[PDB]
């Protein structure tokens, strides 16, 4: 599964 | 900005025998940016019924697609594959090379 | 033996076409298992290989809702790039995305990675360690002091050791019949005349499983790399995968060549020779 967090640059 | 030249291999799926049905594919990787065309062709027409694989990269980022299309081989069909991309002056055409 | 789980994603900036394109793909190993294409109809996470159909609504479900977070973050990203490079909105421009887990034959952690690019060099990548980051230019800086003042490696470290090979030994689990299998190469050598001097012997690898494999030539013995001719490993659409490598020879020498195989699947490697 994907990870649920993202963090943008 | 880098740019960076696809590499083309023309070839079957299993070994080719004339009259036998089989797949013919065409491996485009290396390339970047991601941009490309790519058809197949049978005696110099584009083939519709193509698929290709989803859109993946390698270690050093360039990337790879596979097309490929259902396809019983004979004697006298010739096969090739039509790739454009910005790297490219002009479409490349690869012919399917059947003696290697 | 060893094992991968790996996530790989593609932003693309569409100038004066509207939203960028984005793709993300799923591999364990070398089978890829679902994919995302911001083209295509469903707009959900979908399946690509057959033991990942089995899962339920929910996974679907949860899928799609982060691969569409990936795909906002991805969107984001490419305009606040274009700014720290001052770059015209006129352009198009690349960031790819990889992360994933690799466990040993035991199925225990080994090591975790995520590596980010824009326009087809590294940006920035998360260390070995899993608690800081390499940048690979100033601007990349910019976002290394960012992340790492918010402690951002914390929460992907916990997923790449945790979720990550825990989902992977599931996967590895369900998908064994395909996932837990090796294919060795079928062999063989051509021979073709290039003139009344040379000949073509080309060393072939087909239907083989996983990607990973080493053709070699020899002369007398002797690794021989003068004229060899290797091409990428390529699939062959049926979740195995060819190679051929080649050497120019002089005509009536080819009894001093050899090519090597070797491969995971094969108990010894193989030595072939034209004969
Ligand atoms: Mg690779
Ligand atoms: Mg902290």
């Amino acid at each position: 599964i994907l990870n649920a967090m993202i963090v943008k640059i | 900005m880098i740019q960076r030249t696809p590499k083309i291999q023309v070839y079957s799926r299993h070994p080719a025998e004339n009259g036998k049905s089989n797949f013919l594919n065409c491996y485009v990787s290396g390339f970047h940016p991601s941009d490309i065309e790519v058809d197949l062709l049978k005696n110099g027409e584009r083939i519709e019924k193509v698929e290709h694989s989803d859109l993946s990269f390698s270690k050093d980022w360039s990337f790879y697609l596979l097309y490929y299309t259902e396809f019983t081989p004979t004697e006298k069909d010739e096969y090739a594959c039509r790739v454009n991309h910005v790297t490219l002056s002009q479409p490349k055409i690869v012919k399917w090379d059947r003696d290697m | 033996g060893s094992h991968s789980m790996r996530y790989f994603f593609t932003s693309v900036s569409r100038p004066g076409r509207g939203e960028p394109r984005f793709i993300a793909v799923g591999y364990v190993d070398d089978t890829q298992f679902v994919r995302f294409d911001s083209d295509a109809a469903s707009q959900r996470m979908e399946p690509r290989a057959p033991w990942i159909e089995q899962e339920g609504p929910e996974y679907w479900d949860g899928e799609t809702r982060k691969v569409k977070a990936h795909s906002q973050t991805h969107r984001v990203d490419l305009g606040t790039l274009r700014g720290y490079y001052n770059q015209s909105e006129a352009g198009s421009h690349t960031v790819q995305r990889m992360y994933g887990c690799d466990v040993g034959s035991d199925w225990r952690f080994l090591r975790g990675y995520h590596q980010y690019a824009y326009d087809g060099k590294d940006y920035i990548a998360l260390k070995e360690d899993l608690r800081s980051w390499t940048a690979a230019d100033m601007a990349a800086q910019t976002t290394k002091h960012k992340w790492e003042a918010a402690h951002v490696a914390e929460q992907l470290r916990a997923y790449l050791e945790g979720t990550c090979v825990e989902w992977l030994r599931r996967y590895l689990e369900n998908g064994k019949e395909t996932l837990q299998r090796t294919d060795a190469p079928k062999t063989h050598m051509t021979h073709h005349a290039v003139s009344d001097h040379e000949a073509t012997l080309r060393c072939w690898a087909l239907s083989f499983y996983p990607a990973e494999i080493t053709l070699t030539w020899q002369r007398d013995g002797e690794d021989q790399t003068q004229d060899t001719e290797l091409v990428e490993t390529r699939p062959a659409g049926d979740g195995t995968f060819q190679k051929w490598a080649a050497v120019v020879v002089p005509s009536g020498q080819e009894q001093r060549y050899t090519c090597h195989v070797q491969h995971e699947g094969l108990p010894k490697p193989l030595t072939l020779r034209w004969e």
